[PDB]
RNA sequence: GGGUUGAUAUGAUGCCCUGACGAGUAGGCAGGCGUGGAGGUCAGUGACGAAGCCUAGACCGUAAGGUCGGGUCGAACGGCC
RNA sequence: AUGAAGAGCUUUUAGUGGGCCAUUUUUGGUAAGCAGAACUGGCGAUGCGGGAUGAACCGAACGUAGAGUUAAGGUGCCGGA
């Protein structure tokens, strides 16, 4: 049902961490620049890891789209969900964390009559 | 404890990121320490050029 | 490189006072052109006041051997500069061509005096036309009547890395 | 308004004739280079005759490739280079000889290779290499439209009298050679041919004047 | 869109120029010269072959 | 300790000349300037007064004012990263009419001639100089020239 | 690698795009540069230009300015065009009818160009009436005028205004202003 | 550096075309991410479970970070200007 | 002659004001990986291939990738040839 669109490109699926977050607890894995005057990583020596730059940029016709093709958009009510109506090909729904498992159950029955994908449909569901 | 005293190195570098432009040249450059003897003549021979070239073409 | 010979022909510029220089000439040993025009000028500076840039160049041209498969003996006079002084040497060549022998010397003083091309200047090549001229035992031996010898302890070089057999040096 | 018809075939009757008298001025500048081969040829043969000895005029155009990186280049050298537009390794541009130029070749002889081009290198390179500047822009030639737009001043219509006016130099091969681009050259498909690049063609390098052996290099270059 | 090479692509070739038709027809990459009976002198061959 | 004086470092620069002391000749003082003439600066050292500083020791400058003995000059000079204008007021002694604008001037009346003599008939006078060219063909005869074969020569002392 | 001779990724130096938030003149952008893009007029680009302006590169322009512009020959049924405001001049005592084209005018300008029969404008009226610059005079004010420009370029034997907050005797009037304290600048 | 307001549809800071370029400490500038609180709005989420916490489970983003699922929990909390 | 990559102009402000190395010129000193100057180029601020190893030497300067060709240096094995 997706829009038709190229090989999806991604150029770095690794996430960057940060130097030294294997190392010690402290310090976390969001990546933080080095900014040390005697670091290897930011003089770039052979054998360190990678840094974050805008070359490893996504082709801007991939870009946002999960591998199904869509645009993930977040959704807390049918009212939300009703801008997707004549956007189904390009944007999916996804329901917010927050919501309840009762209007779960509305929200996914509006999405399928009105065909619009759902990324999570199996969050709150008893049986 | 000694230092470094003087030295020209980078000097160059430096004067011609930004540099060795001629300054520049002016049409009716500024009359400034010419003789005054002849400034004063100047003045009253431009005065009469002005005054003869309006009464020429009035 | 492998050598060639060339006749290079030059001429100082002409002038109002003397138009129709003297047009001087020389024999040069070279891979190319290029460097034949060089040495040219390298060697007419040193016997004469002129440069490229008040001289010229009228022809040059390739000169092959008029016999490439007669056994010719030369003889060499060479100039050569040692790391102590500038010496001189007679050396003879037996070989097939003048490029040939001057190719030979090259190696030969190279190899036995560390002589390099830049310190090595050749003075003429010249065909000993006549036996019993020669006086270099080492060329005077190859022209003994019928002569022949063997090529003792031959060794055949092997595709393979593993032989299954011993091999043989006979010849 | 129709206009797809009357006026399309009123553009493709005009684009006939420019063809015409390119295709006509190619048959001319053919029998031009052939005869001027022939007849110096001949010339060399009739001083042989006659013992005499023929000395060809002097090259009035050389091609120039930068072979030295951008690293450690002393001031003049790099002004020299900025302004012959080798600005990167293995970039090449025609120059016109002259006493002002030669002085400028022997400042930059040891970080380029020149020498004597011949048409069929020209031809080469303008046609697989050829890139004008238009507009601050390095566009493909790939058609004689752009070349008649930017050059037309100048008597030119098409990549083939531009070569013309390169090779047989003209009145306008200042404004040639500067609406071409310089000419970006990968490395020598064959390779240098010495270990050593960076002594003098003479002494078993690169560098420097190698009259008529630049051709090969070149067209292991393109 | 992309530069096309001359010198392969026979098409963009005749765009470029059209008297390659005619080149290939009369094959000018080919072409025969006319004989010539000359000889050269005494003196050039003495000096070159002079020692 | 440290001197930078006026006449500093202007023992060979001052002196007058070999066989060319005593009094200057009279060309130098019946010579005429006048406003926008280009003179190169020379020191005499037997005239002390109206000196310039050594810095302008063969510079070319244009003249600016005129007065009974001295001549006011403008020079360039670079200072850091830039040009600055100079006024020197020098004694003619240390002033003489620079050659190149004559032979300039020579140039341009020659070529207002040559515009209008080929005016007359148009005909592309090609005012432009040009640079030296390269040489063009030419036939070397041996007639009376043969070539004359040479060797390098073997090494000998020589003294 | 390049050697490069400019500086590379170096903006142009201009201001395109008013940084100014106001609606009104980014539609009298989005003509002017509609116009400057079609018309092949010189004016169009001027006046675009001059939208771009901040305010003290759109100094005011005086009435009497714009008396002495048409008192010029041949400029008398001329349109006047100041991208900027327009103020008034009580120091002249007549003006003529002309049209004066202006972002804003003051109300004392208004008042007297309107008494003098003459009609005020704006520059996209101006667009419709001189879409190519038809018989167009535009007037700029003074730029060095302003009391910053008294400082800059500020130092001996330049005669450029110190800075200074308070002015009388004693402020600045001593050594180095007069050589009977020490020097003279 | 240029093109493109034309009516009908969405964004003129938009879309599109073309060419070139891309190292960087100190330092400068710009565009963005995230936190506590304030005004406005989504008649936003929420005891049918908010926030927080754990999760070699998943997705988006060059990254800062954001989103989802599961577990635990119990009363509040977010998106956009 | 060649080239111009836009030319010219102004305002304001940061950091810096310990330097060091190589070729060549050169001073003191027996000399110094010493002290001090001149010109350029570099390190500092710079990773990459090579020099086993190295701040500076050779080569070459870096967005992310693919293919090809090469520089310097190399091709018995370690080691690609
Ligand atoms: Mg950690
Ligand atoms: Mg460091
Ligand atoms: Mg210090
Ligand atoms: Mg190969
Ligand atoms: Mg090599
Ligand atoms: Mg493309
Ligand atoms: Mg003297
Ligand atoms: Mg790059
Ligand atoms: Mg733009
Ligand atoms: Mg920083
Ligand atoms: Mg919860
Ligand atoms: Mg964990
Ligand atoms: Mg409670
Ligand atoms: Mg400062
Ligand atoms: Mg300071
Ligand atoms: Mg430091
Ligand atoms: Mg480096
Ligand atoms: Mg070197
Ligand atoms: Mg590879
Ligand atoms: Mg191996």
């Amino acid at each position: 049902a997706s829009l038709p669109h190229p090989k999806i490109v991604k150029k770095h699926t690794k996430k960057f961490k940060r130097h030294h977050s294997d190392r010690y607890h402290r310090v976390a894995e969001n990546w933080r620049k080095q900014k040390g005057i005697d670091s290897v990583v930011r003089r770039r020596f052979r054998g360190n890891i990678s840094q974050p730059k805008i070359g490893y940029g996504s082709n801007k016709k991939t870009k946002f789209l999960s591998p199904s093709g869509h645009k993930t958009f977040l959704v807390a009510n049918v009212k939300d969900l009703e801008t997707l109506t004549m956007h189904t090909k390009t944007y999916a729904a996804e329901i917010a964390h927050n919501i309840s498992a009762k209007n779960r159950v509305v929200i996914l029955a509006r999405a399928k009559a009105l065909g619009i994908k759902v990324t999570n449909p199996k969050g709150r569901l008893a049986l | 404890a000694k230092s470094k005293n003087h030295t020209a190195h980078n000097q160059t570098r430096k004067a011609h990121r930004n540099g060795i432009k001629k300054p520049k040249t002016y049409k009716y450059p500024s009359l400034k320490g010419v003789d005054p003897k002849f400034r004063r003549n100047h003045k009253h021979a431009l005065h009469g050029t002005a005054k003869a070239l309006a009464a020429a073409k009035k | 490189a492998h050598f060639k010979e060339y006749q290079v022909i030059g001429r100082r510029l002409p002038t109002e006072s003397v138009p129709e220089p003297k047009l001087f000439r020389m024999r040069i040993f070279a891979s190319n052109e290029v460097i034949a025009k060089s040495r040219y000028w390298y060697f007419l500076q040193k016997l004469h006041k002129v440069k490229k840039a008040s001289g010229e160049i009228v022809s040059i041209n390739q000169i092959n051997e008029a016999h490439p498969t007669k056994v010719k003996n030369f003889g060499v006079w060479v100039r050569y500069d040692s790391r102590s002084g500038t010496h001189n040497m007679y050396k003879e060549i037996r070989d097939v061509s003048r490029v040939a022998a001057v190719e030979t010397l090259y190696q030969d003083m190279a190899a036995r005096h560390r002589a390099r091309f830049r310190s090595i200047h050749i003075l003429k090549v010249a065909e000993i036309e006549k036996t019993a001229d020669v006086k270099r035992q080492y060329v005077k031996q190859f022209l003994t009547k019928d002569l022949k010898f063997p090529l003792p302890h031959r060794v055949q070089k092997s595709t393979k890395t593993f032989s299954y057999k011993r091999p043989s040096t006979f010849y | 308004a129709e206009q797809v018809a009357a006026e399309r075939a009123a553009r493709k009757a005009a684009n006939k004739e420019k063809r015409a008298i390119i295709l006509e001025r190619n048959a001319a500048y053919q029998k031009e280079y052939e005869t001027a081969e022939r007849n110096i040829i001949q010339a060399k043969r009739d001083a042989k005759a006659a013992g005499s000895y023929y000395v060809e005029a002097q090259h009035k155009l050389v091609f120039v490739v930068r072979i030295k990186g951008i690293n450690k280049i002393p001031p003049k050298p790099r002004k020299v280079l900025q302004l012959l537009r080798l600005t990167r390794i293995n970039s090449g541009t025609f120059v016109k000889v002259t006493k002002a130029t030669l002085e400028l070749l022997k400042l930059i002889e040891p970080y380029v290779a020149y020498g004597y081009p011949s048409y069929s290198t020209i031809r080469q390179l303008v046609y697989k290499r050829g890139f004008g500047k238009i507009n601050k822009q390095r566009v493909p030639l790939s058609d004689n439209a752009i070349i008649e737009a930017n050059l037309g001043k100048y008597g030119i219509l098409s990549i083939d009298d531009l070569i013309h006016e390169i090779i047989t130099v003209g009145p306008h091969f200042k404004q040639a050679n500067n609406f071409l681009w310089p000419f970006k050259l990968s490395n020598p498909s064959g390779g240098w041919g010495v270990p050593r690049k960076f002594k003098h063609f003479i002494q078993g390098g690169s560098f420097g004047n190698r009259e008529e052996f630049i051709n090969k290099l070149v067209k292991s270059m393109n | 869109v992309l530069k096309k090479n001359p010198l392969k692509n026979k098409q963009v070739l005749l765009r470029l120029n059209p008297y390659a038709k005619v080149f290939a027809a009369e094959k000018l990459g080919s072409k025969k010269a006319e004989k010539t009976g000359t000889k050269p002198a005494a003196v050039f061959t003495e000096t070159l072959k002079h020692d | 300790g440290k001197s930078h004086g006026y006449r500093s470092r202007t023992r060979y620069m001052f002196q007058r000349d070999f066989r060319k002391h005593g009094a200057v000749h009279l060309s130098t003082y019946l010579k005429v300037y006048k406003v926008g003439d280009i003179v190169d600066i020379k020191a005499n050292g037997s005239i002390q007064k109206g000196m310039p500083h050594k810095f302008y020791q063969g510079k070319t400058g244009v003249v600016y004012n005129v007065t009974k003995s001295s001549v006011g000059v403008i020079i360039n000079k670079m200072v850091g990263n830039r040009y600055l204008e100079k006024r020197l007021n020098l004694r003619v002694e240390h002033i003489k009419h620079s050659k190149c604008r004559q032979e300039f001037l020579e140039r341009v009346k020659a070529n207002a001639a040559k515009r209008a003599e080929a005016k007359a008939q148009g005909v592309a006078v090609q005012l432009k100089r040009q640079p030296a060219q390269p040489r063009e063909s030419r036939i070397v005869s041996t007639e009376g020239n043969v070539p004359q074969t040479l060797a390098p020569v073997p090494y000998e002392t020589f003294i | 690698g390049i050697d490069h001779t400019s500086k590379q990724h170096k903006r142009s130096g201009h201001r395109t795009a008013p940084k100014s938030d106001n609606v009104y003149l980014k539609l009298l952008v989005k003509l002017y540069t509609f116009l400057a893009r079609r018309t092949d007029a010189p004016f169009n680009k001027v006046v675009l230009k001059a939208l771009f302006l901040s305010k003290i590169n759109r100094p005011p322009v005086s009435v009497s300015r714009i008396a002495r512009a048409l008192k010029q020959e041949g400029a008398a049924n001329k349109t006047v065009v100041v991208v900027g405001t327009v103020t008034d001049d009580a120091r002249i005592f007549e003006f003529p009818k002309t049209t004066v084209a202006a972002l804003r005018f003051t109300a004392g300008a208004r008042a007297k160009i309107v008494k003098a029969g003459g009609e005020c404008i704006t520059l996209d009226q101006l667009a419709v009436r001189a879409p190519k610059g038809q018989n167009t005079l535009i007037l700029r004010g003074p730029r060095n005028s302003r009391e910053a420009v008294r400082h800059f370029g500020m130092g001996p034997h330049k005669g450029k205004a110190p800075r200074i907050l308070s002015t009388g005797r004693k402020f600045e009037r001593a050594r180095g202003r007069r050589r009977s304290k020490g020097f003279k600048v």
